[PDB]
């Protein structure tokens, strides 16, 4: 089923290990994952004019 | 001497003397039955999102 943000959450039979392992890595993998737009505000005083 | 009696307790009037059979307790077990599975199933329509 779909959330608000637009995300598909599914929900399944799996094992508890695997389950929080997969998610944890899910999380920090995340944090790296930013707009276009925010990666260009990040970077916008290190362009020349040239 | 005097007499008090609690307020409750002062004339019950007669219930009911039909719908005791087998088959009419098996119609009030069969619809608590399905009056909680009707709760359990708005909560759980709500928390998936259909």
């Amino acid at each position: 089923y779909p959330d608000a943000d637009g995300n598909d959450v599914s929900i399944i039979f799996s094992g508890a290990m695997s389950h929080a392992i997969f998610t944890y890595a899910q999380s920090q993998w995340n944090k790296n994952i930013i707009k276009l737009d925010d990666y260009i505000r990040e970077i916008t005083l290190t362009v020349p004019k040239q | 001497a005097n007499r008090a009696t609690s307020a409750f307790l002062d004339n019950p009037h007669p219930v009911g003397v039909n719908y005791v059979d087998e088959g009419s307790r098996q119609f009030v077990a069969v619809a608590e039955l399905l009056a909680s599975k009707l709760i359990d199933s708005s909560r759980e329509s709500d928390e998936s999102n259909s």
